[PDB]
């Protein structure tokens, strides 16, 4: 905020604005790509995800993999109400470009850790919610959920328990299926907190809620909503990314830079596009 | 009067729980709730119950019959550990008769919970009050004076108290019970949650909440007021009608938007813009005057649920859409009074917002008219608007 440089002036409508070359063209194409992605990410919802994917795939999302990752991550952070939809979108892209799903996951994990470190509850709540749904979508391995829950529950605070319980609600049904002993360990831990600890009303209530959810079999928290399970089981690529690893977010990929092999790299992508359509 | 029509607002954003089954209530309580005859929770209930049971200090205010008694009765029961045979909640009321009425209510709702509740009678029954308190009652109710006597006598142990409810607090103050109420609160454990229920908000009540509460949630009857204060208003000089859609599209390529509401002046424009955005792969709900109020409300439900991320409307409603990031006046209203009704903040706690006005040269004067009329300011939209949300 006080660090980032300040660029003022009036917004100018595109219709109004329109009323060497290699660099100029790469920059222009870069700017159009960023805008196109931004629009698609704003548009995506359950009823239109397939068309959004098709329109997204027309763009060079390899060259713009950082741009796409950033747009999806910013969108989910501002609009966690659509987390399930962003997860499904990521799941489809990852099935075709696993390296892009991996880049999103790496940054999301780092985002969660930043939030935890800074005691930024909201960011912990939204980043964890995203993790849960990427797990639901088999984009990320459940070891990440288990490790985050253990971290949150080690020195339980009102905020740390809140994050953990909201998180377990979202990925719990999936957890139960792929790692019943793991989720059992989490519940035992919650049980020890509920009795073998000196807790306040807020913590006690959130835990009783979590046990209540498990008893009804997560009836209000299905793994994937009808309309979003769009990747065939065997076509998905499940990344095994632990919580603690020293991931490189590669945010430098978000910044425009002249590409000497721009020609080759461009023709390379269209060869990919024609493949998966 | 139909007290179901009474509207409330909250001092911070809260989860609005539409049903008793979405509140996170223990099952044996829910059994008692439905068995009593409850079906749908009232507006105050859909807001206050969740906040009390999650542990927040709460001030709840409205005239009689909006569901305030059920609100604290249910919340008190939810927080009981039946296995602990010690008083865990205290309910102060302006009369003994109301205390008894409260007790009976608690017993009914808590019938599947094995709850123990006692209303302190006094009179020739003080000995009997003492007996019961010594035995151990999960909930005790009565006047501040009577409750304070039992505490002072040591008949009412306070060590397990987690909750204090002040029922009809303004009336207790009117009866002269202020001292007794402060006296009771002074003898309770440090972390005690406090819930205050009152039809009115005089100074003594607000000072009382300041002294008894920590970061309280205020749930009050909504103020019938609108203002442009707190709304960031911008205009974009689009110059020509034919340039509006391209500009809207560019905003969506540059801004971060959760949901947005788009106003137009005419059903015709709404139908047109809906077709255009849908063809552009937006998810859109559209609303206009040709449809009955029931349809409009249903469509608003669909939009609020997130089924669509764009709501396009004529002037048919202020709005309550917590997930709405931005309001766009695709058309500037010909009438100046409709402007605030589109983008205004309602209530003392109305959400801050952002409005973006598309202005043709044709509308240069109507824009200026609006600015003058509300005595407000509407800046030219800056390129870094995305940073200001």
């Amino acid at each position: 905020d006080p660090l980032l440089t300040r660029t003022g002036g009036a917004y100018i409508p595109p219709a109004k604005l329109r009323m060497k070359n290699s660099l100029a063209y790469q920059r222009m194409s870069w700017e159009a790509l960023k805008k196109s992605i931004n629009g698609l990410i704003n548009k995506v919802n359950i009823s239109n995800i397939s068309i959004i994917i098709q329109e997204l795939l027309q763009e060079n999302i390899v060259r713009g993999r950082g741009l796409l990752s950033r747009s999806v991550l910013q969108a989910q952070s501002a609009s966690p109400i659509f987390t399930h939809v962003y997860a499904a979108l990521v799941a489809i892209i990852n099935s075709k470009f696993p390296q892009i799903g991996e880049l999103i996951l790496k940054r999301l994990i780092l985002n969660f850790r930043k939030g935890y470190r800074r005691n930024d509850k909201q960011l912990c709540l939204t980043a964890s919610k995203f993790v849960a749904h990427l797990i639901n979508q088999n984009v990320a391995h459940e070891v990440l959920c288990l490790e985050m829950l253990t971290l949150l529950l080690e020195r339980p605070t009102d905020d740390s328990v809140e994050v953990a319980i909201g998180f377990l609600k979202e990925c719990g049904l999936k957890l139960t299926q792929v790692s019943p002993r793991g989720i059992n360990a989490i519940f035992e831990r919650l049980r020890n907190i509920l009795h073998e600890s000196e807790i306040d009303k807020r913590v006690q209530y959130m835990i009783e809620v979590m046990f209540a959810v498990r008893k009804d079999g997560f009836k209000d928290h299905p793994i994937i909503l009808e309309g979003l399970d769009l990747v065939e089981e065997d076509d998905q690529f499940t990344h095994m990314l632990p919580l603690e690893d020293d991931y490189n977010p590669e945010d430098v990929l978000n910044v425009f830079k002249m590409d000497p092999n721009f020609m080759e790299n461009e023709e390379k992508y269209k060869a990919i596009k024609k493949e998966i359509l | 009067e139909d007290m179901t029509k009474v509207e409330f607002e909250t001092s911070e954003e809260v989860d609005v729980t539409p049903t008793f089954d979405t509140m996170g209530l223990r099952e044996d309580l829910l059994r008692g709730i439905y068995a009593y005859g409850f079906e749908k929770p009232s507006a105050i209930q859909q807001r206050a119950i969740k906040q009390i049971i999650k542990g927040r200090d709460v001030i709840a205010q409205s005239q009689s019959g909006t569901g305030k008694t059920a609100t604290f009765s249910i919340s008190v029961l939810q927080c009981l550990d039946i296995q602990v045979r010690e008083t865990q909640a205290l309910i102060l009321a302006p009369t003994r008769e109301l205390a008894v009425q409260i007790q009976k209510g608690l017993l009914a709702l808590g019938d599947y919970m094995n709850v123990q509740c006692h209303a302190c009678i006094g009179g020739t029954n003080v000995g009997e009050d003492i007996r019961k308190l010594d035995y151990g009652q999960h909930v005790v109710a009565g006047t501040p004076g009577r409750v304070f006597d039992m505490i002072r006598r040591r008949s009412l142990r306070t060590r397990a108290i987690k909750m204090l409810v002040l029922d009809e607090a303004d009336e207790m103050l009117n009866k002269g019970f202020k001292e007794q109420i402060y006296d009771v609160y002074r003898y309770l454990p440090p972390a005690t949650q406090v819930v205050l229920i009152s039809a009115t908000l005089p100074h003594e009540i607000l000072e009382m909440t300041n002294k008894f509460m920590t970061d309280p949630i205020r749930i009050l009857v909504k103020r019938d007021e609108l203002t442009l204060e707190g709304i960031k208003q911008f205009f974009v000089a689009v110059e020509r009608e034919e340039w509006k859609f391209d500009t809207l599209c560019d905003l969506y390529d540059t801004l971060t938007i959760t949901q947005a509401v788009i106003f137009c002046n005419t059903k015709r424009k709404v139908d047109w813009l809906t077709e255009k955005m849908r063809e552009a792969n937006f998810t859109v709900s559209s609303m206009h005057g040709d449809m009955p109020q029931k349809e409009r409300e249903s469509i608003m439900k669909e939009f609020r649920s997130g089924a669509s991320r764009v709501l396009i409307s004529t002037d048919v409603w202020g709005l309550d859409v917590p997930q709405v990031s931005l309001i766009i006046n695709y058309d500037l209203p010909n009438n100046r009074e409709l402007y605030i009704h589109r983008i205004g903040r309602s209530g003392r706690y109305g959400r801050k917002g952002v409005a973006i006005n598309f202005v043709k040269n044709d509308d240069i004067r109507i824009l200026r008219d609006i600015e003058q009329y509300y005595s407000t300011q509407i800046d030219e939209m800056p390129m870094n608007v995305a940073d200001l949300i």
